[PDB]
RNA sequence: AGGUGAAAUUCUUAGAUUUGUUAAAGACGAACUACUGCGAAAGCAUUUGCCAAAGAUGUUUUCAUUAAUCAAGAACGAAAGUUAGGGGCUCGAAGACGAUCAGAUACCGUCGUAGUCUUAACCAUAAACUAUGCCGACUAGAGAUAGGAAAACGUCAUGACUUCUCCUGCACCUUAUGAGAAACCAAAGUCUUUGGGUUCUGGGGGGAGUAUGGUCGCAAGGCUGAAACUUAAAGGAAUU
């Protein structure tokens, strides 16, 4: 039986999508079915960054953020607990948890 | 001398498996001090670790005061390229340069990124563990 | 509750051309007055060609997707 | 034959991709042996 | 024991930048055959613009300087090229906008030639309820051609010394934006990166006019 | 230094790995990239120019049944593979050692030939999938979205945005006294209240996509395709 109406790849009127390699696994999955979290984050945590505010040259300084787009394999995600797993009813929701 | 606070770019290469702390002049052609995680600690496991990268930076802090250098521009770096997520050394090494009292300015990420390029290791099905 | 025989003027104006009860065209003709000449010209609302004047060619309208643009201030009266 | 089901694998089985290959090696051998006796 | 053999030299910027100091480096003590000022020649120096300005602005961007000549513990830099920081250009990239790019290889009246790049992002209006917003390729082509023509005209009219001045106030970026509204509004519109392909001749007397 | 779960093979003071500026080489076009577009399907993401071609929309143009579906027959058909020249960076079936293990011809690691890329032929199959043939009619709404078109003393400067209607796309949500074995389904509805037109395929599970014969192929193999004997269950969807 179909576990998803979608199939999990979210592809319509193509026949062929682009491909990406998983950032951890190595695996070629399709770009559409990859599962992607764009992790913006500053370099030195939060607690440790006050050392740089103390130590530095210049009156104030914006500690510049690190921008990366992670892409995952399904199996790499479910192992690493990005997505885990959901019920048959609650599967269908597509919104943002943590807006 | 007359104008205090002379600078030198610092080049924190921090992959997994090892952390490289490198100090050089603004031109960058001539190096001043070089330290590698694994010069401090001799496990192979603990080459990459928070403590080894911290203890690496303390030797760099000591050598920088002697030669001239009172301040540091800094350039963090994951292996990046084909392999782009800087390791557990880069947290601790950048913190360690503060606790010496080198005067920090101007942080950059300079981990090299393609515009789509090459092929990655581990085949189609990937590095199945 | 419904009237297929006598539909409303408001709703059947909105519908497509052919889907109306009696099909008829929403295009029309125009008596155009260009600024120089006192003459008049019968011009279709949707014109596929660049229409010239009755003598010494000026230009009435340039063709577009649907309705043609008329060149600057020049009036037009529907038939 | 089998057609579409071909590889249904509803229950513990050999695996179709391997099965097709095994039969190909048997078949390929049949050829040279039958051409040898000409 | 190794660093007894070296001595410090002082880099000096153009008069255009407004800060004479910034360049500190060591070339090592001279030895007959392979002397110091040969090895010191043709080094390259990526430096932030907000250092040269001396004000906390333009944190983004970097200017590259190579020292053409050396005279008595001083190094006289005419610039090699321009660059933008990866913090800036990656912050500007957001989802549901149209990234436009462009380039031209352009010749100044001064001998050498450059390869400028531009990045422009379409911007939503006020009171716009549309979820995304995009430029219809054809619109993008018109905008792109417009960007190159404007960029080409500016570089060609002004000599390199003059051109660097245009970059500091980021006047060129503003000009492209106000021309292109007729097609699409745009935002940001930076010049991003510049690359010298030639450097025409050395010319000592021309370089001393820059260093006042 | 490398690399790993942890180590080794491997590379290194005849200066590696890291720092910087170049040069050559051949791949690949990141982020923007989406329950978006285009294409008969396979498939197609850098800039600019040239060459034909296509859909939708608009049309008080034109011909006037020229149409639908298709045994034979014909064109295209990813990846791998083949044949003959180029090119050969990275990755890398085979092979090689180094680990792990009771063993490990595997997973992990380090090298690494064919191949990967391109011109000229072949091959003709993929979970080639929407696992739903192709035209047509009618059934039910709401909000999005891509393309075109019309309207508004609309808002900011020919265009962007707002509000509203029309067809044409990929979809999505909600619901049915419609259907179904159920999963689910605007088609799988309008089918025991059984007939709009038409092409192809199936008849318990093996034996078997095998044998033999035919025909296409340079081969690998493709298309067509049995029987003897064997067996009471195979199989589908949900429940505990």
């Amino acid at each position: 039986p179909t576990k998803r109406r979608n199939g999990g790849r979210a592809k319509h009127g193509r026949g062929h999508s682009a491909v990406v390699r998983c950032s951890n696994c190595g695996r070629s999955c399709p770009k559409d079915k990859a599962i992607k979290r764009f992790n913006v984050r500053n370099i030195v945590d939060a607690s440790s960054q006050r050392d740089l505010r103390e130590a530095s040259v210049y009156n104030t300084y914006t500690l510049p953020k690190l921008y990366i787009k992670q892409c995952y394999c399904v199996s790499c995600a479910i192992h690493s607990r990005v997505v885990r797993v959901r019920s048959v009813e609650q599967r269908k929701v597509r919104e943002n948890p943590q807006r | 001398r007359d104008g205090e606070i002379v600078f030198g770019v610092a080049h924190i290469y921090a992959s997994f498996n090892d952390t490289f702390i490198h100090v050089t002049d603004l031109s960058g052609r001539e190096t001043l001090v070089r330290v590698t995680g694994g010069m401090k600690v001799k496990a192979d496991r603990d080459e990459s670790s928070p403590y080894a990268a911290m203890m690496a930076a303390a030797d760099v802090a000591a050598r920088c005061k002697e030669l001239g250098i009172s301040a540091v521009h800094v350039k963090v770096r994951a292996a990046g390229g084909t392999r782009k997520t800087p390791g557990p050394g880069a947290q601790s090494a950048l913190r360690a340069l503060a606790r010496s009292g080198l005067r920090i300015g101007r942080i950059e990420d300079v981990t090299p990124i393609p515009t789509d390029s090459t092929r990655r290791k581990s085949g189609r099905r990937g590095r199945r563990l | 509750e419904i009237d297929l025989l006598h539909p409303d003027p408001k709703v059947e104006a909105s519908k497509h051309k052919l889907k109306r009860l009696i099909p008829n065209p929403n295009s029309f003709f125009m008596d155009v007055k260009c600024p120089g000449c006192l003459q008049i010209t019968t011009v279709f609302s949707h014109a596929q060609t660049v229409v010239l004047c009755g003598s010494c060619n000026i230009m009435l309208c340039q063709p577009t997707g649907g309705k043609c643009k008329l060149t600057e201030g020049c009036s037009f009266r529907k038939k | 034959a089998h057609g579409a089901s071909r590889y249904k694998k509803a229950r513990a089985k050999m695996r179709w991709k391997w099965k097709k290959k095994r039969t190909r090696r048997l078949q390929r051998k049949r050829r040279k042996m039958r051409q040898r006796s000409r | 024991d190794p660093f007894l053999k070296k001595e410090w030299y002082d880099l000096k910027a153009p008069t255009l930048f407004n800060v004479r100091n910034f360049g500190k480096t060591l070339v090592t003590k001279s030895q007959g055959t392979k002397l110091a000022v040969d090895g010191l020649r043709g080094r390259v120096y990526e430096v932030n613009l907000a250092d040269l300005n001396n004000d906390e602005d333009q944190g983004f961007r970097k200017i590259k300087l190579c020292c053409e000549d050396i005279q008595g513990r001083n190094c006289l830099t005419d610039f090699h090229g321009m660059d933008m920081t990866r913090d800036k250009i990656c912050s500007l990239v957001r989802k549901c906008h149209s990234l436009i790019e462009a380039f031209v290889d352009v010749t100044t009246l001064d001998g050498y030639t450059l390869r400028m790049f531009c990045i422009a992002f379409t911007k939503r209006r006020p009171e716009q309820v549309k979820s995304t917003c995009y430029a219809q390729t054809s619109q993008i082509r018109a905008i792109r051609k417009k960007m190159m023509t404007i960029m080409s005209a500016e570089a060609s009219k002004c000599q390199l010394r003059d051109l660097v001045k245009k970059f500091i106030p980021e006047s060129i970026g503003k000009d492209i934006e106000n021309a292109c509204k007729g097609i699409f509004p745009l935002q940001n519109v930076f010049i991003r990166k510049v690359k010298m392909l030639k450097k025409p001749k050395f010319d000592l007397t021309k370089l001393m006019e820059l260093h006042g």
